[PDB]
């Protein structure tokens, strides 16, 4: 009865150096609800906010972790997700093309 | 307003 | 068409306390309320500015309903253990989805109310609002009880009455944002893969509501088979984003067009890499 999380990592507005933005990690279509979503900066966890647990018509859950940030063409960002269906934590880079 | 949510399965 | 929808989820956590209960409220594609049994002082709270106009008696009522509902859902998780002969050691999920869609006459179009145990259909109120569908044999026990208790009827009463009258009130509350559609601002990006193939990516950004159609067309026929549609995702400010990618040959990009339509677009959008 377990479904793996799908993951998108992306910014709210188009990225530009020195221009304040929002980093999003959208993880969805998973079950059970127990999940661990951390935003990473250059490999390390940063303070992030998480949306209220909700779910879709197929009963799978979705969440949004996000943080204010300022792209600088130096720092890398990624999203780390731990879940029962995952042997080890999955990490998804933030790629501005996606 | 939400329903009373009183349904016991 | 507008809807008012509520999403309930309770999660058991053996040895870690009472099962947590979470209830989020949606009016169309906008979360407007939220309740969390784990919060230091469990309250139904606004999550949108246009609900801040509602008085304390309003919120206090919801809080009472939600605390009740939280206890019932805990009962249900217990009962479910008996129904399925499961130990008190594992974690389990119970969910409810319900709400009302309203048609152009401002009246009930569709009332729905369903439940799930561990992510599978449990029981649901049929579209007629006068009968239930049991997903398995356990839910059949529940079905006999709710029929004998005339539950369908009073649930119909709510969906036809309280639910739509509420929805309309909320639409009025947030009329300045809920009734206007933000069109998507679309564009195409170009990403060479090799000297022979390139990915064309069609972006749709900052649109509301969530519904949208992104399709790639090679003059007439659309290429559903070889294109990557990502699920629509939240912008974080209430709007949404989505893209559709299509791998095509170098030199042939001009032959493919992206077709975008959204409720807030007077006529479909047609894009291309020039």
């Amino acid at each position: 009865i377990q479904r793996p999380p799908k993951i998108q990592v992306y910014s709210r507005h188009p990225p530009e150096d020195g221009k304040p933005n929002y980093l999003n990690c959208y993880v969805y279509g998973f079950h059970p609800p127990q999940i661990e979503i951390d935003l990473l900066k250059n490999g390390e966890k940063i303070k992030s906010e998480q949306s209220d647990l909700s779910f879709s018509k197929d009963w799978s859950f979705y969440l949004l972790s996000h943080a204010e940030f300022t792209p600088n063409s130096k720092d890398q960002y990624s999203c780390r997700v731990k879940h029962v269906t995952l042997e080890q934590p999955r990490i998804v880079k933030w790629d501005r093309d996606l | 307003i939400p329903a009373y949510g009183v349904l016991t399965i | 068409s507008h809807s008012l929808r509520y999403f309930y989820t309770a999660v058991s956590r053996p040895g870690l306390g009472e099962p947590r209960f979470i209830a989020v409220g949606y009016v169309d594609d906008t979360q407007f309320t939220r309740f969390d049994s784990d919060a230091p002082n469990p309250r139904d709270e606004p999550r949108v500015p246009w609900m801040e106009q509602e008085g304390p008696e309003y919120w206090d009522r919801n809080t009472r309903i939600y605390k009740d509902t939280a206890q019932i859902f805990r009962a249900n998780l217990n009962t479910a253990l008996g129904y399925y002969n499961q130990s008190e050691a594992g974690s389990h999920t119970f969910q409810e989805m319900y709400g009302c869609y309203v048609g152009p006459d401002g009246r009930l179009l569709l009332g729905f109310m369903q439940f799930a145990y561990d992510g599978r259909d449990y029981i649901a109120l049929n579209e007629d609002l006068r009968s239930w569908t049991a997903a398995d044999t356990a839910a059949q026990i529940t079905k006999r009880k709710w029929e004998a208790a005339g539950e369908a009827e009073r649930q119909r009463n709510y969906l036809e009455g309280r639910c739509v009258e509420g929805l309309r009130r909320y639409l009025e509350n947030g009329k300045d944002t809920l009734l206007r559609a933000d069109p998507p601002k679309a564009h195409v990006t170009h990403h060479p893969i090799s000297d022979r193939e390139v990915t064309l990516r069609c972006w749709a950004l900052g649109f509301y509501p969530e519904e949208i159609s992104l399709t790639w067309q090679h003059e007439g026929e659309d290429q559903t088979q070889d294109m990557e549609l990502v699920e629509t995702r939240p912008s974080g400010d209430g709007t949404f984003q989505k893209w559709a990618a299509l791998v095509v040959p170098s030199g042939e990009e001009q032959r493919y067009t992206c077709r975008v339509q959204h409720e807030g677009l007077q006529e479909p959008l047609t894009l291309r890499w020039e």
